[PDB]
């Protein structure tokens, strides 16, 4: 608005906005107990029961 | 299959493990300060009272902070610049959400 | 881990004189090594520990064997599928 | 019996010496770093280039717990301590030939030293993951094997002593 | 465009569990032996 | 004994001598590797056409 | 507003297991009742 | 002997009370709903914070059979009923000391109760598929464990009674 009050703007030749930039997700170091990952925690609990 | 932690604005708003920041002085800063939308209200509240300060001197500093933070920092910036940086080496950053 | 498990099984099975009162069981060092090898291969039919401590050792060895062998098969399948 | 005691003492000394050398020396791993270097539990030394022979303390610093346990090297040192205690028990057994629980204590110490050696090896390798292995790593492994064999010998000696008492 | 051998770190937890179980078995056996020894001494 | 070991179906008797136990253990290792390879390659076949 | 295997994938086998346990208890108790009745009438 | 009666009665009361509290309370699952963080039980869901904090709302439970079973909560309630009947059998065994079949009955009830518990859990979690777990869920789990232990005790006591009678 401030600029438009002193100069004439054409229509937007390219539209943009505010966006979020994050580091690309990468392979995570396996956890100590990652060998339980294939089954859900509920499966293990019900197996014990 | 690698899944990003953040997928939208509200995802950033909900969590607190990942910090986010903008330029110290720029259009994004005023947009967040002056906003009237609850999600951006809570983002502005988090950002203004963030210790240490999440704001950066320049865009390059924000990009470097994102790259070196091991995914614990998210930079809010123009979509065009975000896309451009995403397509440049070392190709370790990407744009999320709308 | 195989060596350690076999040694600990022998120790907990045979050390105490209050059970000798012929040996209390069949778990010498040689028989402990045989039991551990068969357990890892998932083949043993011969003897299992009867004491609480021997059964703890056997159970943890069994869990280790299960996880390791499932991991081997799964990673081999992954190799072949990816190629 | 004399042969068994001689073997137990020699094996205990061998395992203790091997573990002590493995902990003290700096040839656990060969890898590229600061350019081809050999590193132990504490130091990294360049074996080629201008700075050949220059050693630098390793910069160690759930993940924090692993890094702390690796930096302290609690488990290799605990294995050395347990081997020393087992050797002390074996030595003291001669002075007190009627107290048969000293042999049992020595056997327990040797088995526990082997177990802590296993834990230390696993922790070291896992911390490194986050190349090649040198002669001190295999000194530690050989120490583990000898410690387990000596523990088996000590337990056998305890059993034989109690069998003789029964008969 | 937007378009292997599993290591010890993948299975470290099961090794820790195994060694902990070995230690627990040793402790249980030793506790029972000590209890029986004191009982024998008293009797 | 060899057939039961290969099929992973237990055993009536097991060798008690050092040499018999060497034979049994090496046969068990062979069986483990071969059966795992069969299952893995069958999975690879069924996954990718 | 707008990996792991879940228990819903393997719920049927849990149901089968618990049903089999109930059936086993039922069979054992029926046999016990029959034998006890036979004992009483003798 | 009396120690076994005491343990069985105490465990029966503990399991019954734990199951009743778990069925009655609302802290089974922590999730997000009506948006806002909420804690929900078998019947009600309440808001943990926001402008409606403290307000509770009946859960809208509507395979049709799974939905009906989950909504009725037939299996947790059946477990509570079976625990009550087992406690009644234990109490009655005091007055009729020569009727051993009461003790057996008690054991059976407890075992059955445990099994019912299992099914309930399996249903509950399954119904959630179509977060975190609160202390009511773990109260139910502990109730299952104690019920199984008390059933084992009661069966052992029946066996001991019949062995004494046999001699």
């Amino acid at each position: 608005l401030v600029r438009e009050e002193v100069i004439d703007f054409s229509k937007p030749f390219m539209s943009l906005g505010i966006s979020i930039m994050i580091k690309k997700p990468q392979k995570s170091k396996p956890g100590v107990f990652s060998f339980l990952d294939p089954l859900a925690y509920e499966i293990w609990m019900c197996i014990v029961f | 299959r690698m899944v990003s932690p953040i997928e939208s604005a509200e995802d950033l708003a909900k969590q607190t493990e990942i910090a986010y920041g903008t330029l110290d002085s720029g259009s994004t800063k005023e947009f967040f300060r002056r906003s009237k939308i609850a999600v951006y209200e809570k983002m502005w509240s988090y950002m203004k009272s963030a210790e240490p300060s999440v704001f950066t001197k320049t865009t390059a500093d924000g990009v470097a902070r994102v790259r070196k933070s091991k995914g614990k920092f998210a930079f809010l910036l123009e979509s065009t610049m975000n896309e451009y940086i995403e397509q440049r080496k070392p190709c370790d950053t990407m744009k999320v959400g709308g | 881990a195989y060596i350690g498990v076999s040694v600990v099984l022998f120790l907990v099975s045979r050390f105490s004189p209050y059970e000798w009162h012929d040996p209390p069981n069949e778990f010498g060092i040689f028989n402990s090594l045989w039991f551990s090898l068969g357990a890892f291969m998932q083949q043993g039919c011969d003897i299992s520990p009867r004491s609480l401590s021997g059964r703890i050792v056997g159970g943890v060895w069994w869990f280790f064997t299960l996880i390791i062998i499932s991991s081997y098969t799964a990673n081999l399948a992954a190799f072949l599928t990816v190629e | 019996r004399g042969v068994q005691m001689l073997l137990t003492t020699v094996g205990a000394f061998a395992a203790f010496s091997l573990m002590t050398i493995a902990v003290g020396t700096d040839y656990w791993l060969y890898s590229r770093g600061v350019v081809m270097t050999h590193s132990g539990l504490w130091r990294t030394c360049c074996l080629e280039g201008n700075f050949k022979g220059l050693c630098k303390q390793i910069d160690h610093f759930a993940e924090y717990f692993l890094r702390a346990v690796r930096a302290s090297s609690i488990f290799p040192i605990l294995s050395v301590i347990l081997l020393f205690m087992g050797g002390l028990c074996i030595a003291a057994s001669e002075f007190y030939k009627t107290r048969h629980n000293i042999i049992l204590s020595a056997g327990i110490f040797f088995v526990s030293a082997g177990l802590s050696n296993i834990i230390g090896i696993i922790v070291y390798i896992s911390a490194n993951a986050g190349y090649s292995y040198g002669w001190s790593f295999y000194f530690g492994a050989l120490s583990f094997i000898i410690a387990e064999m000596v523990g088996v010998l000590a337990v056998h000696m305890f059993i034989d002593r109690h069998k003789q008492l029964r008969a | 465009a937007k378009d292997s051998a599993l290591s010890l770190s993948n299975v470290a937890g099961v090794f820790y569990i195994l060694v902990g179980g070995l230690g627990l078995a040793m402790m249980v056996a030793l506790i029972e032996f000590c209890y029986k020894s004191r009982a024998e001494s008293k009797r």
